[PDB]
């Protein structure tokens, strides 16, 4: 509507009820709409971090993000007792618990990574549900695996706090683009996870690309990663009755299929529809059998440790537990016939999952909670960065050197305060490690906080009150070394120019690093940064001569799909006047079949380092179809 | 249904509070041209996410304040009345 | 239907038949045909529904 | 012979060099990475693919050496034709140099002097720019003339472009050395 | 330590999420809205939903 | 469809060399020489041998009868 | 550092190289031994910078005083004469410390050595290490951003504080221009008070790098009114800086623009671009004949209109009938032109079918002659057109495209009005709507647009006007038949 | 009928998919020359002349 008068701030006031996605923003009312929308989007885009950190400057709210977001943590929703143990592989396993009040059967699943989509997973903290054994109490809200972002208190955290400089390196750091610490750059990895499936029919077989003569092994171990981004490669024949191709088992050839992907496989699914006796003759199967022969061990052996419970009368299961029975159970029962897509397979397809660490690389996107976006130009070592000498803080190091030009025109203030709260808070560490007894040390700390946020001071005066003697030294050994946790509320709560300015007259020491090589003196602060999900590889494309969606279905490493040339692409080339190239470009990559073919003859066939080539003047197989129909149709053209 | 295309744990405000105006039977449509629609009204502090949308489809999808109450007894009501008294 | 009964927000009296409704819409024609289409007082969110 | 790529930055190097990707150069200049290799180790072509798929899984010394061979040695160097869609002004398409193979296979991205990017009117925020290798010298001769050298003079005009003139950061610190 | 302080910070919020929000999807039943639609076929005379 | 172009008088190109008229699919358990499907007028898979490109037309005679 | 340096000694020794290199390591070793001290004062604080020394420059036997870092820009720029071998005269120089001088030096650079390929080659190298060069500055004097910068300043200048607190007046009296109005009076005083202070972004203010004024000073001073979802401004203005907070009432304002910021670009996303194509059509054939003069009478000659300055811009490198003689070249810069009906050698009447002369056409005849001509005109036409018509969606401002449009495209003023007649509407066209091309190239455009009712090409030398037709770009195509 | 998992989502044809609440007006809407109420079968709508 036009009227905003009906909006009045005391009614909002000291509520965070109108902020959905920017609580997770500090100092929210300081940037602007459009970088608090790129920050919403930014979240969603946001990749999950093997080393996340609960931030520096905290909007008091990221917790209950963590909390109420469950598809990064498992919760016992009941008190429960371990019932029995089965493993499936070492890494993938099941646990069957009984509910100490309703008596119900239930089970648990493990498995080492989360598949959401694509290539995003992420890895699984499974350190608690592993310690359990059986007859073992599971209590009510124990939380039996983990993610990355959650720590040891369940502390939420999306990104990692770096050390920040606005510094011009070598022009490197233009536009929106940053330069990093390798080190820094280590702190900043994410997992991928992959589900792909190989499709191994009768007339099918896979090649010897991880097996010598004796064993014959064709994809990975369970414990063994992918080399040479190859799972396997299958060969078709015309009849697979003859078994000649036995000597055939290490090369490869163009017609052979392959599927390709990198990282560790941690788990196997093989659906067969092939009679046991058929596949153990042939010796090239041997691998298969054995995961075949584990999958059966595994699903029959909770079929005999849970029939008691399942097909007994009183039928206290749980409907997962029910379902995963039945499910085994139809694996081992005969007669069982695999339909995909809704109809029955020959041979059998396999899925592999694979999870392989990836780390950070040029071209990724990096940005900070307040919609400032960035692109990894360089990574360096440590020593080539800026780095402060001789001061109280001699030989730190930026972590990462964000663009000084136009920071103020993006409209995104909060991302400076931030860094000028962490750098103000290093004086404040160092002032408290250098003299004091712990009185001191928890005094200058408290003083602080009451400058930035008194809520924060308040409340952990308390907390430090409580903390006994031993636990309040280690407490303020955490503060001095790890960091110092500030409090910028979204909206109410932040410090703004005139507390920042306070800040500044009364700690008169606090004032700019003076860097090695630098004339400017510069400010180092840590930031809160975020990975983003884009990266280069999603648009690569490269096509050579001989979608075919074989990319999307791993039996390509990469797209082939063919850029488009258009009357504009055409006028802007004309500008050179010389139309006649224009054509034989035209006809020798795409129109003219004759004059490709002599295009690549010629360059296979001439020399490497000069290549001039003839192309003869032909009528392309579109203008011969055309030139026939229309014959037969009656109407000849004329040149007109 | 949409698909879980999530890259991410945080499920809070990417699934588990995301509205959408268009659906099967909606009043929001690209044709209809409703610019009107894809804006932000008073009403949304409080309720609505005034910053979160696509940039794909601007106004099309949002997120719902994790603070929103919804009156007991209204069926999913913002309000338990009207804009119009109407006494 | 019983469903947009228990939705509808007026007095009990005009939502007994479809002739209270008919009768509530016509009284109040000139007021409800002015009324803020985003308005969020007169929307609601539903999910199992469709 | 098409490709897409995104572009980053690039420093240190001629503004009509670029610097390509070791996925991206391997595929547009294949068959002539073969005749090398068949040439040099007296192989089959048939055999030369193989070294070249064994060189597409991952970063290998000798078929970075075939391919910094036809860069350094090639007549009138590696050239392609870089553009940027919609393809409305002068500048869109430009004729370039390949100056450098990038020894990283993850990194997948161009690198171009940041003054080409104001006539290609693109910019690095993930943008992805088309890339088409010209072979013929002929026809290299020719797409010259659409190369970032010559289009130094507004068309216009006849003034210098300021479109490839210095940008933000280059502009301060000459500013800083003169003023 | 940190980690305590900081869950201890978040406990003591003071600005608390509306849980039946988040989980209304649970709360919500099917044969509220089922009811209606079966009758719907209420009005053949022979067809009566029990 | 409706174009305004020039028209060919087919009885000037026609071909007796190319003449369809044996209407049988197959002949004796195989592709007919004068088939609408023959190896000798249009060409066969091995088209490299043939000489014989796409722009290969074959022709039906209606004599003594015209159509429109 | 020596303290005399002859410039076209070393450009023409073959030491050049050499020279530049000791002298570029020596500044950035400078500037890496020693700090930058800032006062946050008018009076500035005192460097020992070796590229704020002053050394003698000798050219051609007279002294400039030159700072040290304006020797090694201009050895860095004089790259041509040590290539050529041919001594830089003092007419070439320039003012080392405005950068906006240098396109100029450039321009100077092609027409002195003659538009060749060579030069061309040169200009780029310069460009080149004049860049390779402003990182190793960048990288060792290093440029920061910071809150306490802004801070450090108004504690000193009391001016700044007041800025950077200001608060509008609550009179219901201001409108809307006398907030905007507020808003540029401080601004203005902003800029001035950095650019005249020693402070961390003076040499930000003064480049002109990474500085946008309307979003400088709402992270400063004030953000100020904001339309809404549909233009109109929302009544109430938004009377803080970003840096000291906003209000929940301001946040509501700035989430609907960011809203309507994206609507918008959803809308954008149109791009028709049908007139591209036809006007390449049309103009791909049009070439060049090496003569220099095609043979026209005077009255066949154009005549435009010298309105307003633009007018005169865009007809520069061209002929002009001078009132005592005939046939001389108008210099744009004389504003006694102004106001005057001039008659100009013109593509439209260039009788010679192969091409148009180069006395029609203009002098940049030898340079554009690489190129396809016709190409180049509707290119020069096209990317503003295009783009003009999206940056107008955001904000009469949209009429001048259409009407530009409508003139070439539709026959509704094309039928009634002479060739004269409708290149003049074309250059109001394009002086309204802010598209700056040279008219030789929208001249182009119309010549083939016309088409001769007579059919003669050869007709343009006689006297008489010959017969004609102009037509629609797209019936031009259809008439060729 | 689809089963809710974990409380937020469905899992069917071996694929995640999320329910997401719609926003719709409640009745009595506007449109033009009408004031329409919907309802399940017939939506009923008053028109004007
Ligand atoms: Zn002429």
């Amino acid at each position: 509507m036009d009227d905003i008068s009906v909006i009045k701030n005391e009614d909002y006031e000291g509520s965070h009820r109108f902020l959905a996605e920017e609580l997770l923003m500090p100092n929210a009312n300081k940037t602007d709409g459009n970088r608090s929308t790129m920050f919403c989007s930014h979240l969603a885009q946001a990749v999950t971090l093997q080393k996340a950190e609960p931030p520096l400057v905290y909007t008091n709210f990221e917790n209950q993000v963590g909390k109420y977001s469950t598809a990064g943590y498992r919760k016992a929703n009941s008190n429960y007792k371990v019932i029995e143990k089965i493993y499936k592989n070492d890494y993938n396993y099941v646990l069957i618990v009984q509910d100490q009040e309703t008596g119900e059967y239930t089970l648990f699943e493990r498995a080492e990574c989360e598949f959401l989509t694509e290539h995003y997973g992420f890895q699984w903290d499974n350190d608690k549900i592993d310690s359990l054994k059986k007859d073992d109490t599971i209590e009510k809200d124990t939380v039996l695996y983990k993610n990355t972002c959650y720590d040891e208190n369940m502390n939420f955290g999306y990104g990692v706090n770096l050390n920040a400089a606005y510094f011009s390196y070598k022009n490197e750091t233009l536009e929106d683009a940053i330069v990093i610490s390798e080190s820094a750059a280590k702190k900043l990895g994410t997992f991928s996870v992959n589900k792909v499936k190989v499709s191994v029919n009768t007339n099918d077989i896979l090649l010897n690309l991880y097996g010598d003569n004796e064993n014959y092994k064709g994809f990975p171990d369970i414990g063994e990663h992918i080399k040479n981004q190859i799972i396997a490669s299958r060969r078709r024949f015309d009849y697979n009755t003859a078994l000649y191709e036995l000597k055939n088992l290490n090369e490869m050839r163009d017609s052979d299929t392959p599927f390709f992907a990198d990282g560790k496989i941690v788990d196997i699914e093989i659906f067969s529809n092939v009679p046991e006796e058929e596949l153990k003759v042939q010796k090239y199967n041997e691998q298969v059998l054995y995961y075949i022969n584990k999958q059966k061990e595994f699903s029959n052996n909770v079929y005999q440790k849970l029939k008691k419970i399942v097909e007994g009368k009183d039928n206290n299961v749980s409907d997962k537990l029910l379902h995963f029975y039945n499910n085994c159970k139809m694996r081992i029962d005969e007669n069982i016939s695999y339909t995909y897509q809704n109809s029955k397979f020959s041979g059998f397809i396999m899925e592999f999952t694979i999870l392989e660490e990836e780390p950070l690389n040029k071209g990724s996107k990096i940005t900070g909670r307040y919609g400032n976006k960035g692109v990894i130009s360089k990574i360096l070592p440590d020593d080539q960065m800026p780095t402060v000498a001789e001061g109280r803080f001699k030989g730190l190091k930026a972590d990462i050197c964000l663009n000084p030009l136009g920071v103020f025109n993006r409209l995104n203030p909060s991302q400076l305060i931030e860094q000028e709260l962490n750098w103000i808070a290093k004086f404040i560490r160092k002032d408290m490690e250098e003299a004091g007894s712990n009185e001191e040390k928890v005094s200058i700390l408290l003083d602080f906080l009451n400058r930035v946020n008194k809520e924060e001071t308040e409340l952990m005066e308390e907390f430090i009150n409580s903390l006994n003697k031993t636990e309040l030294e280690e407490f303020l050994n955490d503060i001095i070394e790890n960091g110092i946790p500030i409090c910028q509320k979204p909206f109410f709560g932040n410090i703004g120019l005139d507390e920042l300015w306070e800040l500044y007259n009364h700690y008169d020491h606090i004032d700019y690093f003076k860097c090695e090589g630098i004339s400017t003196p510069l400010i180092i602060g840590e930031i809160y940064m975020v990975r983003l999900k884009h990266e280069p590889h999603s648009k690569f494309s490269a096509r050579s001569t001989s979608k075919s969606k074989n990319f999307k279905e791993h039996k390509d490493l990469y797209s082939k799909t063919p850029v488009r040339i258009g009357n504009m692409e055409i006028s802007n080339l004309s500008l050179t006047n010389e139309m006649g190239s224009i054509m034989d470009m035209l006809n020798s990559y795409s129109n003219n079949e004759t004059n490709r073919r002599e295009l690549i003859m010629q360059l296979l066939t001439g020399n490497p380092f000069d290549t001039n080539i003839d192309l003869s003047d032909v009528e392309s197989g579109t203008s011969k179809i055309l030139k026939s129909l229309f014959t037969c149709l009656g109407l000849s053209i004329d040149d007109v | 249904l949409r698909y879980d295309n999530s890259v991410n744990s945080i499920s809070l405000f990417t699934l588990i509070l995301r509205y959408t105006q268009s659906g099967p039977q909606s009043p929001f449509s690209s044709n209809s041209t409703n610019n009107k629609l894809r804006g932000l009204h008073p009403s949304y502090l409080g309720r609505l996410g005034l910053t979160s949308t696509s940039a794909g489809d601007p106004g099309a999808s949002g997120s719902l304040t994790p603070f929103l109450e919804l009156p007991e007894n209204s069926y999913m009501h913002f309000t338990e009345e009207p804009e119009i008294n109407l006494n | 239907d019983e469903w947009t009964k228990k939705i509808l927000r007026t007095e009990e009296k005009n939502k007994e038949d479809i002739y209270s409704v008919v009768r509530w819409m016509i009284n109040n024609y000139l007021a409800l045909v002015k009324q803020d289409n985003m308005n969020l007082a007169n929307k609601r969110i539903r999910l199992y529904e469709y | 012979f098409s490709a897409r790529n995104v572009i980053t930055p690039l420093i240190g190097h001629p503004i009509d060099e670029v610097a390509m990707p070791y996925k991206t150069f391997a595929e547009l200049y294949k068959f002539q990475l073969i005749n090398l290799i068949s040439k040099v180790k007296g192989i089959n072509y048939n055999e030369a693919l193989k070294f070249w798929e064994k060189g597409i899984l991952g970063f290998n010394q000798e078929l970075y050496n075939y391919m910094e061979e036809l860069i350094t040695k090639t007549k009138g160097g590696c050239t392609f034709l870089l553009n940027r869609n919609p393809t409305i002004s002068i500048g869109s398409i430009l004729y370039l140099k390949i100056g450098l193979i990038k020894k990283d296979y993850k990194d997948l991205t161009l690198g171009i002097s940041n003054n080409l990017l104001s006539a290609l009117s693109g910019d690095y925020d993930g943008d992805v720019l088309n890339i088409i290798p010209v072979f013929d010298n002929k026809m290299k001769e020719h797409f010259s003339l659409l190369s970032p050298q010559n289009f130094l003079v507004d068309r216009n005009n006849g003034r210098f472009n300021g479109d490839f003139d210095l940008q933000k950061d280059q502009i301060l610190g000459i500013f800083i050395l003169n003023n | 330590m940190i980690s305590n302080f900081r869950k201890f910070h978040g406990n003591k919020n003071q600005e608390k999420f509306n849980e039946n929000l988040i989980l209304n999807k649970e709360n919500e039943s099917i044969l509220n809205y089922l009811d209606p639609i079966c009758k719907t076929l209420e009005i053949i005379p022979e067809i009566t939903y029990l | 469809m409706g174009k305004k172009l020039s028209l060919i008088d087919f009885n000037e190109i026609y071909n007796e060399e190319n003449l369809i008229t044996r209407a049988n699919p197959i002949e004796n358990h195989e592709f007919s020489d004068d088939g609408i499907y023959s190896e000798r007028i249009f060409g066969s898979y091995n088209e490299d041998d043939d000489d014989k490109d796409i722009d290969t037309i074959g022709w039906i005679n209606i004599e003594p009868y015209y159509i429109i | 550092m020596e303290k005399t340096y002859n410039l076209n000694d070393i450009l023409l020794s073959n030491e050049y190289e050499k020279i530049k290199e000791d002298i570029k390591e020596e500044i950035i070793n400078d500037m890496a031994s020693k700090k930058v001290k800032y006062s946050n004062t008018s009076e500035f604080a005192k460097n020992d910078f070796l590229k704020d020394e002053f050394i003698d420059l000798v050219v051609d036997g007279e002294t400039y005083e030159i700072t040290y870092g304006n020797l090694i820009t201009l050895l860095i720029v004089a790259r041509p004469f040590n290539h050529f071998k041919v001594p830089m005269t003092e007419d070439l120089l320039f003012d080392l410390s405005d950068l906006k001088e240098y396109q100029n030096y450039y321009t100077t650079l092609l027409e002195h050595f003659g538009y060749s390929n060579e030069i061309k080659s040169i200009i780029k190298d310069v460009i080149s290490e004049l860049a390779i060069f402003s990182g190793d500055i960048n990288v060792t004097f290093g440029n920061t951003v910071s809150i306490k910068s802004l801070i450090d300043l108004g504690n000193k200048v009391k001016r700044f504080r007041e800025l950077l607190h200001y608060r509008l007046p609550n009179d219901e009296a201001l409108e809307f221009n006398d907030i905007e109005a507020i808003i540029k009076k401080n601004l203005d005083e902003i800029m001035k008070i950095l650019s005249e202070t020693d402070n961390m972004l003076r040499y930000y203010i003064d480049s002109g790098a990474g500085i946008n004024s309307k979003q400088f000073g709402q992270v400063l001073s004030l953000v100020g009114s904001k339309p809404d979802l549909f233009g109109k401004i929302i009544p109430y203005p938004i009377n803080t800086s970003f840096l000291r907070g906003l209000d929940v009432r301001s946040f509501y304002i700035n989430a609907l623009g960011a809203r309507k910021a994206l609507i918008t670009n959803y809308q954008q996303v149109r791009n028709s671009g049908y007139l591209t194509r036809k006007i390449s059509m049309l103009l791909m054939d049009t070439k060049l004949i090496d003569l220099d003069d095609c043979g026209s009478h005077e009255n066949n000659y154009l005549s435009i209109n010298v309105e307003n300055k633009d007018v005169l811009k865009r007809f520069s490198k061209r002929s002009y009938l001078n009132n005592n003689g005939e046939l001389v070249e108008i210099d744009i810069n004389d504003e006694s032109l102004i106001g005057q009906v001039i008659k100009i050698p013109s593509p439209t009447t260039c009788a010679s079918n192969e091409g148009v002369c180069r006395k029609c056409y203009g002098k940049l005849f030898d340079i554009n002659k690489d190129l396809n001509i016709g190409m180049i005109a509707v290119l020069l036409l096209t990317d503003p057109l295009t783009q003009r018509l999206l940056s107008a969606k955001h904000l009469e401002l949209s009429k001048p495209l259409r009407e530009i449009k409508d003139l070439i495209e539709t026959n509704k003023y094309i039928k009634d009005h002479n060739v004269n007649e409708v290149v003049n509407y074309f250059i109001y066209l394009l002086n309204e709507s802010g598209i700056n091309i040279q008219s030789v190239h929208s001249e182009l455009i119309i010549r083939e647009m016309m088409k001769l009712d007579d059919s003669d090409r050869t007709q343009f030398k006689n006297d008489k006007m010959p017969d004609y037709e102009i037509f629609r770009i797209t019936d031009a195509n259809l008439k060729g038949d | 009928f689809p089963k809710l998992i974990d409380s937020q989502y469905f899992i069917i044809n071996g694929n995640r998919y999320y329910p997401i609440y719609q926003l719709l007006d409640s009745g009595t809407y506007r449109t033009n020359k009408a004031l329409t109420l919907k309802t399940l079968l017939m939506p009923i709508v008053l028109r004007e002349k």
